[PDB]
């Protein structure tokens, strides 16, 4: 069953070739990860001791982990409410990990074919066998995350097959103790507990909302390159702006700038986070000259 | 060309061609590919969808005790195709389009077989859609003259007055004498549009079969096989009452079985009483 | 894995009585016509998740003498038409040749039915 | 002597095209000298190309043609094989005239114009400045005026008129749908012009294929451009039912509506048909304008023609209107 | 069988005999000249191998007789048919839910044959190779024909058969050529030597 | 007209899949037996890599020419080409919603001077909520009018295709042939066919449609230097598309074509105003306060109409009673059935 070549005439196996695959999962080799460190994530810092500690240091400290006499923990599963820090603790633990890593989408795994979702996870895991110690992120399981019922006419089993194969070269046989697995899935009442068997998916680690400091902090990360003037208040730009999820803030200061150059200056004030605000949303609404 | 399915190629010196038209398959581009001669012309595409639906069965006249129903539709389906010259002085603009409705059995499928070939039409069924709309008018109109006909399933949404209209919507602004036929259980359940007099310029009536139509029926399908001497239908017939024309091709059957069943030659009096007798189920 | 009895927890009577119903026939056999029946053949391990299912036949795995023919349900089905039932007939074509055997497949909703009208090429293939 | 050198193609040139071509469909052309093509099998060719071959049906990839030994694109795709053989591109048109309509004026006046007015005489608007409207909306109850009467006669005093209907915008295997008005819509767009018939869009009977499919006639018909795509005429039964985003006074133009008949037309719609006929003598309205206390457009059509054929089924071509009943309570009762 | 039918000569010493519209004859590799006809090769005659009697079958009464009546009794009683003149039915469709009678009784059947009960499940009709199974089926059908008289019991037909096909990517472009030859398979054998299609499939 | 002598020396060539490299490298004709090969005589090693595509030859099996990637369905979407006429003086009735939507879709212009100096990078997508009434795309055909980049239009439901995961594929093909060109930008039109948030898993009937969407929020971010792909998007049906796909990053600044005002509405028809040969003296703003809140991408059939009217009535010229004949026809008359109140409540 390996992939050993011939002559195309005379038909005698002359020499063997190492198994092989599409370029479909050798499309997952990024190696232009770390630009991203654990300075620009904020606010969230025991998810990353968390999630640091459940994937990296088994890859540098396994052997003193053996001396506890306890198993290497399985694949971490994050989640959040619409967009908070997934992906970028994704590549922020993928940028200083040390190892090689690939970035395994949701629905690269279903396609038209029968054969092709399942046999590109089963050789996505072989690839990071063959390369182990590897870890693996799949982004948006809602791709491979409808789950199973009682299916008269219509139905689906194609995503069914790509899933209940990907979750049993995860947790079917023995031979896990190679490779760990991250996910990230904005919804969670979507899965069935196949998919969440303790073990199959260990942690299922929470991120909030950025809570009331935190968003001070986003927004000293990001306008780090800014010109920014000393007469700024990050904290009354937080504590005034509490619904937002992390990633607007991000903008918020990003279109503060825009609306900052849209003046002119060449150097960002105040009010322009304050004015640059009441623009994330807006929605109109005027002839209220009575709210009194 | 079979295996992979297109080229472009010549043709021989005496081969004529003028006469070589599309979907009539010959060739012999024996290397270089060019043609040389003609072979049997093949089947053309309803031939196989009339031996492949097989379920048409060639039927004449012996339509069990129908004459009200024959009278009306012979009116309407071989004057407007054997005599339309009638049809353009009387100042009538055409008549088309059947709709047969009556119980399940005692007239379909018959009927409009029946006189589909009296007039030796043709009987295009597009009941179904399995395997392969828009495209069956075509060969109907090569044929000149046509007859379609539909299905009726409700038991024994939209399932197939969707095509129904879909053929009128075409049929309308109509290579004239292609007559629709729309066989169903029941004319309240079918659609509101096709509620649109007259878009159905004639509607049929079946009913169940009386007495002597049923021992007509009983007549013709005992007509099948032997008996013996004598039988005197009618006590067969007695029980007939709500019958249909099915229950009767069925009972013929299972009293010929009947006789069967004791290695004997001749279907007596008392295998169509245990028929009939039976089959009250 | 040298997997036993001993690292499957609180389920004595479920994998003493399948240990029973798999093996006890190729123990055994003459006691079944003794009573006047043949053994049955199948088990169906349905349950709530975790639980010990894929485990539990990796210590009937660990644990028996003929080739325990253990497949994901899903690694049988392949893009090619006609090639699944060509698996099939070749894995229980094996199973005719060397005996007794026991086929494993796990998961199978995969091949597992109630069987649909409407998806006419991803699963009327399976 | 300019015909000299054509005599030449068929000895240097049509050797190389003149074999036992291969038909093989085109793919991402490759600049000039080049191009690729998946064959009939699947296999990609990188082909050449030919001088003398006036190109200009290159599309990526309509069906082109090649050479069997070696590969090129000797040839082109005329005899098109036309996708949707059978929409009703007419060429022999119904019969239909401005004077059998003769019910409804108004309407069939102001869709004289807004079809036929850029054809008849296109010389109003530029010189007046303003665009042409695009197509209607004719909604009305059924069998008020045959809505497909007043497109029918918009037939056939111009050029080509494309149609489709609810029933070949729906689809049932699809899942994949909207696609027939995506090629609808491209070959709508090729003849410039051609009208296309949305014939009674009353999608009824999941959902979401209808929704898209919608969603695509809206999105299709006005996205970015428009050749000569008046004629979008809708005939509906139900316009409280559709999603009003069809129209933006732009999607869908100004549209025009009926009263179902009035009296008058009962007179005058009821005497065109039976002008065919032969009643002379007790010709009525009494039996006609208060009778069903309004009958259809159609009731009268059917009115005639079981008038006449129930007067038919006993052989005479006869003025009896006793018959005539008969068939009154033959047909609606 | 590699692929399509061509166009041949055939030689003047074979006799234009045996030459059915489906008789499996030889052509010459290089050329494909058409050489001899051949013994029909194709599916098993199932020499007494299923084993259940029909009397511990069990209850099922009704359907026995109807089995018993329209397949084997047709078989040995053939001309009896033709002394009254109800035809045997040609096929014997089964339809069980769940599953009751369908495979002892289909192999209760299959003792007192005295006829060819060759069996083929429905479901290697279809092949890795294109366009193979229309010919193994119309083995299958003709391997019963010359073995008459014989029943051809074929499983599970939904396999092969259903209502729902698909015009594009070709996974069922020939499962709609599996079913439609048969399909005419079934017409071509109205002359009634000895071939009865029984058939079972768990739901119709 | 005379190429024969040079067909010789063309090697018609069959494009294969190429893979690993070992020297010596797997190619793969998805007919053939994809087999070991090497290059021919002057082709770099670094120029032929894994994963694309490389053309073989047919007589001894041997490479030549590297070869562009395939996009088979979506080379008709591409950035449609030429452009419509309309432009940033034709939509009028707004004047300041274009300036926000102006300055994200202008900057590979003179504008990327002042994103590197004063240290911004651009937002990247914009999203463009209205009633179906506004020019929610005349704004699109103004920013394709004039770009200096590429324009690939995409609209709802060429991603549709039922095969499932196939409208996916379409998807990030369709972000794989956009990264193949520098400064480009792309348009989703009518993003509410992919919509239905994320529902249940009872009765799934949107999931298909729902992986192609979340391949495309995967798209807009997820481990990518990106590029430079200005999204802008324009539907008329707010929050029916669910969060991670509104959030800033893949969308942010969106833009509110509201219903135009007194003074604005004036504006449009002063837009169709510049045809017509009207009178003398006409009242524009009396025909801004008779219609007061129908929508901007209308009051041209107010214009159409009245000349409909004009033409009708063998005028050369249009006067007032005839735009007043007008608004009392496609005002009055044609608010009974025609509803923009049931896209305000969704807005
Ligand atoms: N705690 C945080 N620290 C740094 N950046 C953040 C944080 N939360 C959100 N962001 C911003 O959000 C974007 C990434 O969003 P992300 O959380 O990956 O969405 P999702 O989780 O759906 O992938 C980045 O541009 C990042 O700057
Ligand atoms: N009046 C009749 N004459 C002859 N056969 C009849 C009659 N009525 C019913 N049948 C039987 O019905 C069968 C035809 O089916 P058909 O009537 O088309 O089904 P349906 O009742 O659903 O229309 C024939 O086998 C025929 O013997
Ligand atoms: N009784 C049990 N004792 C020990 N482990 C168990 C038990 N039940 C379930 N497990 C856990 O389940 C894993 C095996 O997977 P399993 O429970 O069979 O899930 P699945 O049924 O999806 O294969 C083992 O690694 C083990 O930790
Ligand atoms: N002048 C007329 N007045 C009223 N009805 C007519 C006239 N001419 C034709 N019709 C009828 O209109 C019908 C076709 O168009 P229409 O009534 O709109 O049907 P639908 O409304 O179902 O599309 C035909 O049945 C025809 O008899
Ligand atoms: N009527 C019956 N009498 C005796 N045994 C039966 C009967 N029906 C079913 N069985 C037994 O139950 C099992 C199930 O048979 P069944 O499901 O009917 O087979 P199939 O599904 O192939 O028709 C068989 O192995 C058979 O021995
Ligand atoms: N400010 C404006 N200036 C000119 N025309 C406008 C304006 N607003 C809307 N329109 C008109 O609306 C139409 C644009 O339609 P569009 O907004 O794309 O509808 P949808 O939003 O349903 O796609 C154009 O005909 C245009 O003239």
């Amino acid at each position: 069953g390996d992939l050993v070549g011939v002559n195309k005439d005379s038909y005698l196996i002359l020499e063997t070739l190492p198994t092989e695959y599409d370029s479909r999962v050798k499309a997952m080799e990024v190696d232009e990860r770390p630009t991203e460190q654990y300075s620009d994530i904020g606010g969230l810092d025991k998810q990353i001791q968390e999630l640091v500690e459940a994937i990296v240091l088994p890859m540098n400290h396994k052997e003193k982990f053996e001396n506890l006499g306890i198993q290497p923990p399985k694949g971490v599963l994050m989640y959040g409410p619409p967009g908070t820090g997934k992906t970028l603790l994704a590549r922020a633990c993928a940028a200083q990990t040390k190892a090689t890593f690939l970035k395994l989408a949701g629905p690269q795994l279903v396609q038209m074919f029968i054969g092709d979702g399942a046999k590109l996870v089963r050789d996505a895991f072989a690839l990071a066998k063959e390369k182990a110690p590897s870890i693996i992120f799949i982004d948006e399981l809602d791709a491979i995350g409808t789950k199973r019922f009682d299916s008269e006419k219509a139905g689906d089993r194609e995503v069914q097959r790509t899933m209940l194969e990907l979750l049993n070269q995860l947790d079917g046989f023995q031979p896990n103790t190679q490779v760990k697995v991250i996910a990230a899935t904005n919804r969670v009442d979507i899965l069935d507990p196949a998919l969440l068997r303790s073990g199959r998916l260990d942690r299922k680690i929470e991120f909030p909302m950025p809570n009331e400091e935190a968003r001070a902090r986003i927004m000293q990360i990001h306008s780090r390159k800014m010109n920014v003037s000393p007469d700024v208040n990050y904290e009354e730009l937080a504590r005034c702006t509490d619904d937002f999820n992390g990633a607007q803030c991000k903008a918020v200061c990003v279109e503060a700038g825009m609306i900052a150059l849209r003046r002119g200056a060449t150097e960002l004030t105040h009010e322009d986070y304050m004015e640059g605000i009441l623009e994330v949303q807006a929605k109109k609404k005027a002839n209220l000259q009575y709210y009194a | 060309v079979h295996p992979e399915g297109k080229f472009v190629v010549d043709v021989d010196k005496n081969i004529d061609i003028n006469d070589v038209t599309p979907n009539c398959r010959v060739a012999l581009r024996n290397d270089s590919y060019t043609l040389h001669k003609i072979l049997p012309n093949k089947v053309d595409p309803l031939v196989s969808l009339m031996m492949v639906e097989k379920v048409p069965d060639s039927t004449y006249e012996m339509i069990g005790g129908l004459d009200k129903q024959i009278k009306e539709i012979k009116e309407v389906i071989e004057l407007p195709v054997k005599h339309p010259e009638l049809f353009e002085a009387l100042g009538i603009a055409q008549p088309k389009g059947v709709l047969l409705y009556g119980p399940p059995g005692t007239g379909k499928t018959l009927l409009a077989r029946a006189v589909a070939h009296h007039t030796d039409c043709t009987f295009i069924r597009v009941s179904g859609s399995e395997l392969v709309v828009r495209e069956l008018f075509v060969m109907a109109r090569e044929h000149a003259p046509s007859i379609i006909f539909m299905d009726e399933i409700d038991s024994i949404s939209g399932g197939d007055s969707e095509v129904q209209r879909t053929m009128l919507e075409l049929l309308n602004q109509l290579t004239k004498n292609i007559k629709v036929i729309m066989a169903t259980n029941r004319i309240d359940i079918l659609d509101s549009a096709l509620l649109r007099p007259g878009r159905i310029d004639r509607k049929i009536e079946f009913p169940p079969p009386n007495e002597e139509a049923r021992l007509d029926i009983l007549k013709i399908h005992s007509r099948k096989m032997n008996l013996t001497r004598g039988i005197n239908l009618r006590k067969i017939a007695e029980l007939m009452p709500g019958a249909s024309g099915a229950e009767v091709k069925g009972v013929c059957t299972e009293a010929g079985m009947y006789a069967l069943r004791e290695r004997r030659v001749h279907v007596t009096q008392e295998d169509f009483e245990m028929a009939v007798a039976k089959v009250m189920q | 894995g040298n997997v036993s009895y001993s690292e499957i927890g609180g389920l004595s009577e479920q994998i003493r009585e399948l240990r029973e119903v798999i093996e006890l026939p190729l123990t055994n056999p003459e006691l079944f016509q003794r009573v006047g029946i043949i053994p049955p053949k199948g088990c169906l391990l349905y349950g709530p998740p975790g639980t010990g299912k894929t485990l539990l036949a990796r210590a009937v795995a660990s644990q028996l003498d003929c080739n325990f023919l253990k497949v994901v349900s899903s690694s049988i089905v392949d893009k090619y038409i006609g090639e699944s039932a060509r698996l099939i007939r070749e894995m229980f074509n094996y199973a005719r040749d060397h005996q007794p055997c026991i086929i494993f497949m796990d998961e199978i909703d995969a091949i597992g039915g109630r069987r649909f009208s409407e998806g006419t090429s991803a699963d009327r293939e399976i | 002597p300019l015909e000299e050198k054509q005599e030449e193609e068929r000895s240097k040139v049509d050797d190389l095209r003149g074999t036992p071509m291969s038909v093989g469909t085109l793919e991402e052309i490759i600049d000039d000298n080049h191009a690729i093509v998946s064959t009939s099998v699947g296999s990609e060719h990188y082909v050449s190309i030919l001088s003398f071959v006036d190109k200009d049906l290159l599309e990526p990839g309509c069906s082109v043609l090649l050479n069997h030994k070696v590969h090129a694109v000797i040839g082109v795709l005329m005899d098109d094989t036309d996708p949707l053989v059978t929409v009703m591109k007419v060429e022999k048109a119904p019969q239909e005239t401005y004077a059998d309509i003769g019910g409804l004026d108004n309407q069939i006046q102001e869709i004289k114009e807004s079809v036929e007015l850029p054809l008849t005489h296109p010389e109003y608007y530029e010189e007046m400045g303003i665009k042409p409207p695009k197509g209607v909306i004719l909604y009305g109850p059924p069998g008020t005026g045959k809505t497909l009467l007043a497109k029918a006669v918009a037939n056939q005093t111009s050029a080509t008129f494309l149609r489709v209907v609810g029933s070949e915008l729906i689809q049932k295997y699809l899942g994949d749908g909207p696609k027939l008005v995506r090629e609808l819509f491209r070959v709508a767009e090729e003849h410039a012009p051609s009208i296309v018939f949305i014939d009674e869009i009353d999608a009824i009977g999941g959902e979401r294929e209808i929704q898209r499919t919608m969603l695509e006639l809206l999105n299709q018909l006005d996205g970015f451009d428009s050749r000569g795509d008046v004629k979008v005429i809708m005939a509906t039964n139900r316009i409280e039912t559709l999603d009003p985003a069809l129209i933006r006074p732009g999607r869908i133009d100004r549209k025009i509506e009926f009263p179902l008949p009035d009296e008058k037309t009962k007179k005058r719609i009821f005497q065109i048909h039976t002008s065919r006929m032969t009643l002379a003598d007790d010709v009525t309205l009494d039996d006609l304008i208060m009778a069903k206390d309004d009958l259809s457009g159609a009731d009268i059509k059917a009115i005639c023609t079981e008038a006449g054929l129930m007067a038919l089924r006993e052989r005479r071509m006869k003025v009896t209107n006793e018959d005539f009943k008969k068939s009154k309570e033959n047909v609606l009762y | 069988t590699t692929g399509s039918n061509y166009y041949v000569r055939i030689l003047s010493t074979i006799d234009r005999e045996l030459l059915k519209p489906n008789a499996s004859v030889a052509l010459h590799k290089h050329s494909n000249a058409l050489v001899d006809v051949l013994p029909p090769e194709a599916m098993l005659t199932s020499d007494q191998k299923p084993d259940v009697m029909y009397a511990d079958i069990g209850g099922m009464d009704i359907q026995k007789q109807e089995v018993r009546e329209a397949v084997e009794l047709p078989l040995t009683h053939f001309e009896l048919y033709k002394q009254i003149g109800i035809d045997p039915p040609r096929g014997v469709l089964m339809y069980g839910p769940p599953g009751c009678g369908k495979t002892m009784l289909a192999k209760a059947v299959a003792h007192h044959t005295t006829a060819a009960f060759i069996r083929v499940v429905g479901s290697e009709f279809v092949q890795k190779y294109l366009g193979e199974g229309p010919r193994m089926v119309r083995d299958v059908f003709r391997l019963a024909k010359e073995n008459a008289p014989a029943i051809i019991f074929i499983d599970e037909i939904d396999a092969i058969a259903t209502k729902r096909f698909d015009a594009q990517t070709g996974a069922d472009r020939e499962v709609q050529r599996i079913l439609l030859e048969l399909l005419n398979q079934m017409d071509g054998f109205d002359q009634n030597v000895n071939v009865k299609v029984i058939m079972a499939t768990n739901r119709a | 007209a005379a190429d024969k002598q040079t067909l010789q020396s063309e090697q018609p060539l069959q494009v294969a899949r190429c893979t690993k490299i070992i020297p010596k490298y797997i190619i793969n004709v998805k007919q053939f037996a994809k087999f070991v090969v090497d290059l021919s005589d002057q082709v770099a090693p670094t120029d032929i890599e894994e994963g694309m595509r490389v053309g073989v030859d047919r007589n001894k099996y041997q490479i030549h020419i590297p070869l562009p990637p395939k996009i088979d369905p979506t080379v008709t979407m591409m950035q449609v080409e030429e452009k419509p006429d309309v432009t940033y003086s034709d939509v009028g009735g707004c004047k300041e919603q274009i300036e926000k939507l102006r300055e994200v879709v202008e900057t590979p212009l003179l504008h990327p001077e002042r994103f590197v100096n004063l240290g911004i990078e651009p937002p990247k997508g914009v999203l463009l909520f209205g009633p179906p009434g506004t020019g929610k795309t005349l704004c699109a055909r103004a920013v394709a009018n004039r770009t200096d980049a590429c324009f690939i239009r995409v609209i709802g439901s060429e991603l549709v295709q039922k095969y499932v995961g196939e409208g996916a594929r379409m998807v990030r093909e369709l972000f794989e042939m956009a990264r193949t060109k520098k400064a480009c930008l792309i348009f989703f039109d009518e993003i509410d066919a992919i919509g239905g948030a994320r529902f249940d898993d009872g009765a799934g009937g949107d999931n298909e449609v729902q992986r192609t969407m979340l391949e495309l929020i995967n798209q807009l971010d997820g481990f990518d230097p990106r590029g430079n792909i200005k999204v802008l998007m324009a539907t008329n049906r707010p929050d029916t598309l669910d969060p991670a796909l509104m959030r800033p990053g893949r969308l942010d600044r969106k833009i509110e074509f509201s219903l135009p005002d007194l003074e604005g509405r004036t504006h449009i028809f002063k837009i169709h105003a510049r045809s017509m040969s009207v009178e003398r003296d006409i009242r524009f703003e009396l025909l801004a306060r008779l219609c007061p809140n129908s929508t901007g991408a209308e009051i041209r059939s107010v214009c159409t109409e009245a000349g409909m009217f004009a033409i009708r009535a063998r005028r050369k010229i249009a006067t007032e009673k005839d735009f007043l004949e007008a608004v009392n026809k496609v005002i009055k008359s044609y608010a009974k059935f025609s509803a923009t109140p049931r896209y305000m409540t969704y807005n």
